[PDB]
């Protein structure tokens, strides 16, 4: 009996029962990473276990270890709390400005944030290298780069633009929520921010699309069907079937767009805008309806 | 009173441990099924 | 004395760029 | 590789010795200009004090 | 035993309309298919149509009455118009004036009927096409959240005012008001679990889409065929995700992962919303008693002042 | 003598250098001119009372 | 507020938007 | 047979461990025994 | 490429002209339009 | 056999380590022994 | 199906009978210990009152 | 037969355990029994 | 399973008997040390009272 | 054999290093020794 | 051979460098030595 | 695996015996150093009291 | 040879460019030079 | 050989440059030398 | 493995023995320097007290 | 590898020996320059005190 | 036959259980019986 990838055992195409070892050995092909093109050789061009280690893998692992050490030190020492749900890792005060001093408190927040940034960029570059070794596209790096740009907006661009550097988030479990709540209520009705609304729309659409795609694929896995049943099912309900290649494109685009608009709204709310209720005071004054009402229906 | 309340115990620490163990177990069994031997197209012939 | 130095560095940059372009473009 | 010296023949090509000479001359000229610029900058405002 | 031509090209009730398919063109260029195609109508969907449009007509007519029947002001204030439920007095009674919550009850009733009939339509068409019925249960898990929001939570509190007011701006106001009323949902554990599952769902969707698009040069998007025998694209995707994080899946497990993320999101959200008001009147106080609230003696408050 | 014949010998590859230099110069000039104009014609921001 | 630095950071954010736009343009240009 | 041995052992062990930990923690938090100060 | 240069130049010129007119009008230093 | 030796070893070792860490943390957090100030 | 009794042959395997016996003995010992602990705790401090 | 033994056993066990936990919670939360320090 | 006893042959391998013996001896030593530690801790400060 | 030498060495080394770091950090945090000011 | 020489060398070098960085940073921040302006 | 003793042949390879001996010696040295350090720390200040 | 001359030239030029940009930025951001006033 | 000469050259040069940059940055941030008005 | 000793022949290659010797010498020098630095720092200022 | 010393045949190529010599000379010169810079900085402002 | 026995059994059981739970909770929340204080 031939075992299928789903799990079926169907008695008996050009397929055959092949162990994963043959596939793993066949596709190694060392010597095509990004660092090899630049320097002419990759210093770390091997595998340690199941992982591939490259030039940026070492940088990422160093950043990870250093960041975790600094995070634990600020929270076990200098706070004396001993539990992780009550830790509160703060940046330097707003009065200090854009400068950093080891003597003053908030230095290890700097160390952890820098190490985390280095680790994130190293992970992105490692993903690019692994994609380039397999002759694939560069789509996953684009999505992860959207996420990393979302991080850089919150921790680098906004504090520099506002110029005091106390405007970055504390790295504490259950405590970054305090920062989110206070920032959101400082610019009251953060719902009324247009880009926040677009981001929420994209998030909800992404979840709905994921559920629909999972249901559709799972509904035909282990049945004797002609591969066109799903198209008829999706045209009978809603009167449209996107196809096999369109659903993944839509998923990738929606996922990236949500985070992009979210980082745009956070940065814009930081500097160029002060109140999101006053932002809509232009609407009722446009010269198409500013003179049509009376009493409570005026304006 | 160094200890949390019973409702805190349940509502917080039961779901958290459940999620952690479930994630680890599901990942382990997904990897087991993925790396098993089944029908595949030969990479040497397949291009 | 800042503007004089700015002019000095700008002139040096222009001269170097022109010299290297002429070297390449020949 | 006829113009290359004997000691550096296995490392350099005939078409690379001239480019290496150009690079060396450029480095030396840049160092001289940098020394001049640093002297003028110190004359403007000291940075060590 | 199923003829797709019949299921797509019947006539009358229990058949289809818009029979001559359309073509859009740019959707064919960007998404790979641009057939508008026919749409089924089978007595599960006529009821949904009629009930949904009855509810919409009621809401729109109330919107018109609220502005004095002025169309220009109707365009002016469309996005900040709403039809709120009855006030907190006379909690669950239906003897209410039409302008004081009478229309909200009727519209909500018709909307409930519409959503239930839509679920029936989904289930019946899944059965009639030969495919499984996973989509019906996913929609059931979202209707669970919907019914907690609109029916089961206002019940057991004693008033209709605990429900949203049927408006573009009214849902945002409802979210803010419910957060302020019951403490802070940032300290609601089920809100935390729902956020975890939601962000995980978005992450998984992005990863899967990028992975399939990257290996589409070897026909990796044909999920139905890859479940029979793996191809070069699926092999490359497995190798990529094994070399990045050390473990991977096949082209069948990822769909189970996605389905369960979405289902858990909906279910945990429903449970948290229901538990918010009846048992824990204040989430911050509960969090303080549970030792999940960080001490905060000496703030630096200059960040939060203009 | 050159190390990049495809860039310093062919006209098509020789055009890219000038194109890039012109692009950088245009960007710098536009940014500088806009900000100079903005900062020159603006009144004093904060008059104390 | 220094309006030069803020505009620079805004330009960086709009640059960060670019790769998805490039992917959309590539998908449109191919698949004619 | 309806159920296999491994499933029964797994379910029993998980239930026992969960109930034991929950009961100890509830009793400790109740503060009705004078245990650990 | 000629097309890219033309497009970049046209958009840059239009954006700069619009921004500069708006800035000059908002400055209120010329006595233009009251 | 239902369970392999490796699975039993892994489960027992992990459970023992986790319980030991948890008990040490709880005893330290109780403040009822006069240990470590 | 040789060490299993005749009654339980359709339900039990020759290798799982030993594991079942071990589990049964462990449960019996645990039950005895739990009963003793409950008696001691009641003698110390009643929880019902 | 309409139903298999496994389905009946699983449903019965799950229902019994859930009902037991819910009843214990509801009875002990009411504070009308004086159990474990009131 | 030459070294395994006849009773435990269906359940144990030949290379697993040795590892089982090591684990059992380690657990016995751990139990003895734990008993001693508990006795000394009780002698120092009772925790039930 | 159920476990390889390499896996045992890796697990033991990681556990020992993590335990050493945790114990040093906890002892430093407790402030019961008058060490490092 | 249980392990390769290059893996041992790389792991040892990374661990040593990380430990040295961490120890210097901790000692500098503790301010118990009067080094680099107290 | 000629160097490995008779009893440990099924579990050990020829090359891993040497590494095992090195690891055992390292652990014993670490244990001795740890015992000395603990004794010195107790002499400095007791931590139980 | 261990390193091609082209690669060395490219690496050196890029390193010089990055160093020049970084040093200009840091020197201009300092308190002694306030962005040339 | 376990490592190639050019790989060692790349690793050593990169590590040295990174350490030099880090040491200048830390010394400048300490503000203990009166350098660039510090 | 002509130059590798007989005991370490199954573990070491001819080209890794010299590198291992270099690493060992570097480590010994490092520990000597570290001991000297720690003694000097303790002489300057004790960190235990 | 005719220029390589006898002890370092298995590791060094004939062309790599010259580059290694250049690297060693550059490192030694940099070390001397760093020593001078450290002496000057100490003479300017002691950092240990 | 129009309906199978299984579907009718399932629907009847679910409806009965839901109604029982709903009625018990409504009666308890009404607070008109003096039940559980
Ligand atoms: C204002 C006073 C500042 C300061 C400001 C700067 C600035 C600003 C810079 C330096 C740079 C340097 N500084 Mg200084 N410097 C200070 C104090 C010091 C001290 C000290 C202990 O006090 C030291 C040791 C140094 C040392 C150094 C050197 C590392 C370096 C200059 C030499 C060099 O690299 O040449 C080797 C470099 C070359 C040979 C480059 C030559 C480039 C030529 C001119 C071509 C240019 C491009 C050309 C037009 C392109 C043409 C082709 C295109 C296709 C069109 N500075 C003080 C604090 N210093 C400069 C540098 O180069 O840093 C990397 C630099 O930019
Ligand atoms: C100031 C505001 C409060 C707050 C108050 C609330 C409240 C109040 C609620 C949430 C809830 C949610 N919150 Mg919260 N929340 C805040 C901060 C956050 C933050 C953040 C980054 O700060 C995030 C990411 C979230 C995230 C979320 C989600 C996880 C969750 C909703 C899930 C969902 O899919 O709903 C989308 C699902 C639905 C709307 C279901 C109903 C719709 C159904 C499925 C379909 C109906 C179709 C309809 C009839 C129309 C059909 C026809 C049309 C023609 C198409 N909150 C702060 C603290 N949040 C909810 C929750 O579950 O909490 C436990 C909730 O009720
Ligand atoms: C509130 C007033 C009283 C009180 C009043 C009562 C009353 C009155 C009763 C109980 C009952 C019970 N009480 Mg009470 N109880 C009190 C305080 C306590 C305390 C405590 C710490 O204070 C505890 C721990 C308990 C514990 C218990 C349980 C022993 C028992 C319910 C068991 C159960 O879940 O059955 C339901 C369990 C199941 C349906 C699952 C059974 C599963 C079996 C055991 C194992 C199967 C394994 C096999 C592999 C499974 C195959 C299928 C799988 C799906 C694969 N009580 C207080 C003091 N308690 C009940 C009782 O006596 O029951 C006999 C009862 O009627
Ligand atoms: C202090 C008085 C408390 C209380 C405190 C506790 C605590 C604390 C516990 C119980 C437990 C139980 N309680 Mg009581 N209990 C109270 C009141 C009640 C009342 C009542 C109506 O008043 C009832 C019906 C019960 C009923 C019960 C049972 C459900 C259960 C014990 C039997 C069992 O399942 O054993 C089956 C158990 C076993 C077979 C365990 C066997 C374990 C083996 C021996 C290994 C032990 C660990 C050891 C370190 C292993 C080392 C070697 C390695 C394996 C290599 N309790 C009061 C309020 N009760 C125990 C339990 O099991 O809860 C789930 C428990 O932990
Ligand atoms: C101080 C008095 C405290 C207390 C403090 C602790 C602490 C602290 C711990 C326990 C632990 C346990 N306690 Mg006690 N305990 C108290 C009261 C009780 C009561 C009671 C009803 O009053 C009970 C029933 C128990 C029961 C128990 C067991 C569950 C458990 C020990 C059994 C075991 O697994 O042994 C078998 C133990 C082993 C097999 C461990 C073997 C470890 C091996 C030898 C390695 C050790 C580390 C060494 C450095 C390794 C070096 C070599 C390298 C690996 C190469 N305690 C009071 C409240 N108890 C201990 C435990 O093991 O928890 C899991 C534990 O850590
Ligand atoms: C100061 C008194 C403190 C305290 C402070 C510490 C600190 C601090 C540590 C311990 C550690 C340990 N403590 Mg103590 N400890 C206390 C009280 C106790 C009590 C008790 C009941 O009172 C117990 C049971 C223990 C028990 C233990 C052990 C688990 C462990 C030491 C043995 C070991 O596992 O070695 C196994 C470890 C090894 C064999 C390591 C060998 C390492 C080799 C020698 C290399 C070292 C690094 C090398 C120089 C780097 C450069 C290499 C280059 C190639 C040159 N401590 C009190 C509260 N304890 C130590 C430990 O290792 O924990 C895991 C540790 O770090
Ligand atoms: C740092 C990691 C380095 C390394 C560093 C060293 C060092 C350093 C030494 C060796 C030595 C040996 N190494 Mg080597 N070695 C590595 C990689 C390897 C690899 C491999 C990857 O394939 C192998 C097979 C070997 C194998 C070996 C042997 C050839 C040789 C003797 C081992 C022995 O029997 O020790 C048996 C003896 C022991 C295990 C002693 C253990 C002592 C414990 C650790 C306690 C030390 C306490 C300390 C001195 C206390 C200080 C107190 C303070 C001063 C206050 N190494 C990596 C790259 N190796 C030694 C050698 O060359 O000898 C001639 C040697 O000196
Ligand atoms: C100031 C006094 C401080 C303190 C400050 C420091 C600092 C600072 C450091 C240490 C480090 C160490 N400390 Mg101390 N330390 C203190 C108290 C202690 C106590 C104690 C019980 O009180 C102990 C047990 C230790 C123990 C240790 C060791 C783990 C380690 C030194 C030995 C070592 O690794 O050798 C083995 C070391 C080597 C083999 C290194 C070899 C390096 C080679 C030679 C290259 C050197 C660099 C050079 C620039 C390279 C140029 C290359 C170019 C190509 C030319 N410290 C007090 C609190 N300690 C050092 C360490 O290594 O931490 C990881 C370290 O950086
Ligand atoms: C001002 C006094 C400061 C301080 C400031 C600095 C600064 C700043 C630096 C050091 C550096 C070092 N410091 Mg110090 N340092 C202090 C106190 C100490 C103490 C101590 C216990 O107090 C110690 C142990 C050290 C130790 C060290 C070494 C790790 C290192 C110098 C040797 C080296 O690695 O050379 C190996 C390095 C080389 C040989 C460099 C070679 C560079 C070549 C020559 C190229 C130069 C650039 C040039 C433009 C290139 C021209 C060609 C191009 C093609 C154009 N410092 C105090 C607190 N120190 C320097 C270092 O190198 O760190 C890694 C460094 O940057
Ligand atoms: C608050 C206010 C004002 C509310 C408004 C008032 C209203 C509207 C009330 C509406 C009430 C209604 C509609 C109540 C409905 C009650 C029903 C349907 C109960 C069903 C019982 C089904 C039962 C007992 C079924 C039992 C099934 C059994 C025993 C199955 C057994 C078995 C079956 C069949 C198997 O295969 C094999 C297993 C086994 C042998 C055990
Ligand atoms: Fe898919």
């Amino acid at each position: 009996a031939l075992p299928l990838p789903s799990g079926e055992t169907l008695p008996a195409a050009s397929a055959e029962v092949i162990p994963f070892s043959i596939i793993e050995e066949f596709y190694k092909r060392p010597g095509k990473t990004l660092a090899a093109r630049f320097f002419g050789v990759d210093p770390f061009d091997f595998w340690i276990g199941r992982f591939y280690v490259g030039l940026f893998g070492a940088i990422s692992i160093i950043g990870i270890i250093l960041g975790v050490a600094f995070y634990l030190y600020e929270g076990v020492v200098n706070e004396g709390t001993l539990n992780i749900l009550a830790m509160r890792i703060e940046p330097p005060p707003v009065s200090q400005g854009l400068n950093v001093d080891p003597a003053q408190p908030g230095f290890f927040w700097f160390l952890t944030m820098v190490a985390a940034t280095i680790a994130f960029v190293g992970w992105l570059l490692r993903q690019i290298d692994i994609s380039l070794k397999l002759d694939m596209g560069m789509e996953v790096p684009i999505a992860f780069g959207a996420v990393v740009s979302s991080w850089i907006t919150l921790q680098w661009l906004r504090p520099i633009a506002m110029g005091a550097w106390g405007h970055g988030f504390p790295l504490g479990i259950t405590h970054h929520l305090d920062w989110v709540s206070n920032i959101g209520y400082q610019y009251y009705n953060f719902f009324y921010n247009p880009f926040h609304a677009i981001g929420i729309t994209l998030l909800f659409a992404s979840t709905l699309f994921l559920h629909m795609h999972g249901s559709a694929v799972l509904s035909e896995a282990k049945r004797n069907i002609s591969d066109q049943n799903i198209h008829v099912f999706w045209r009978n309900i809603l009167g449209y079937s996107i196809g096999e290649i369109g659903i993944h494109r839509v998923a990738f685009w929606t996922g990236a767009a949500s985070v992009l608009f979210s980082n745009l709204c956070i940065f814009l709310s930081g500097t160029f805008v002060k109140d999101w209720n006053a932002f809509w005071g232009f609407w009722d004054k446009m010269p198409i309806w500013n003179g049509v009402g009376q009493g409570a229906l005026v304006a | 009173s160094p200890w949390p309340v019973w409702s805190g115990y349940a509502l917080c620490f039961v779901p958290l441990a459940a999620v952690i163990l479930g994630f680890i177990i599901a990942a382990r069994f997904t990897d087991k099924q993925a790396t098993s031997a089944y029908l595949r197209l030969d990479p040497a012939k397949a291009n | 004395m800042a503007p004089f130095l700015m002019a000095f560095f700008t002139i040096v940059l222009i001269v170097a760029t022109l010299y290297f372009l002429s070297m390449i473009m020949s | 590789n006829d113009l290359v010296p004997d000691q550096w023949k296995p490392l350099f090509n005939n078409a690379q010795w001239l480019v290496h000479d150009i690079v060396v001359k450029t480095i030396y000229g840049g160092l001289i200009i940098a020394v001049i610029a640093h002297v003028l900058c110190w004359a403007w405002t000291p940075w060590i004090r | 035993p199923i003829d797709l031509h019949d299921e797509e090209y019947r006539d009358g009730l229990e058949g289809t309309i818009a029979k001559p398919p359309g073509h859009v063109g740019w959707m064919q260029r960007l998404l790979g298919e641009g057939q508008v195609g026919p749409i089924y109508v089978g007595l599960w969907g006529v009821i949904s149509f009629i009930t949904f449009f009855a509810s919409a007509f009621i809401i729109l007519v109330d919107y018109g009455r609220q502005v004095g029947w002025n169309p220009i002001i109707y365009l002016r204030e469309f996005w900040n118009l709403a039809v709120y439920p009855p006030p907190t007095e006379y909690g669950l009674s239906w003897n209410v004036p039409w302008d004081k919550g009478g229309a909200w009850l009727a519209a909500t009733f018709f909307l409930h009927i519409s959503v239930l009939t839509w679920w029936a339509r989904l289930y019946t068409r899944a059965k009639a096409t030969g495919v499984g019925t996973q989509l019906a249960w996913g929609f059931a898990s979202a209707l669970s959240l919907y019914f907690v929001i609109y029916l089961f939570h206002p019940l057991a509190l004693g008033n209709w005012s605990a429900a949203p007011g049927h408006g573009f701006r009214a849902i945002l106001d409802w979210t803010n008001y419910v957060s302020i009323h019951w403490g802070n949902f940032y300290y609601n554990p089920f809100h935390m679990l729902s956020i975890f599952f939601l962000l995980g769902s978005t992450l998984l969707l992005a990863m899967h889409g990028a992975t399939i698009v990257a290996t589409s040069k070897w026909k990796s998007e044909m999920e139905f065929t890859e479940m029979m025998a793996e191809g070069p694209g699926t092999q490359r995707a497995q190798l990529f995700w094994r070399w990045v994080m050390g473990w991977n899946a096949n082209s069948y497990n990822i769909h189970i992962w996605a389905w369960w993320f979405a289902a858990f999101t909906a279910i945990t959200g429903a449970i948290g919303l229901f538990l918010s008001g009846t048992l824990v009147p204040d989430w911050y106080a509960w969090g303080e008693t549970a030792k999940i609230v960080a001490p905060w003696p000496n703030p630096d408050w200059a960040q939060y002042v203009f | 003598p050159t190390l990049f014949p495809e860039i310093t010998n062919t006209v098509r590859g020789r055009f890219y250098i000038v194109a890039g230099i012109i692009s950088v110069v245009m960007a710098v000039a536009s940014i500088a001119i806009f900000w100079w104009i903005f900062y020159t014609i603006t009144p004093a921001p904060a008059p104390p009372l | 507020m220094n309006w030069i630095v803020a505009t620079f950071m805004l330009m960086f954010v709009l640059v960060a938007f670019l790769p998805l736009v490039v992917s959309l343009a590539y998908t449109w240009v191919t698949n004619p | 047979r309806p159920f296999e041995f491994r499933t029964s052992v797994v379910v029993s062990t998980l239930l026992g461990l969960v109930m034991a930990l929950l009961i100890h923690f509830v009793v400790l938090s109740s503060g009705a025994f004078n245990w650990l100060r």
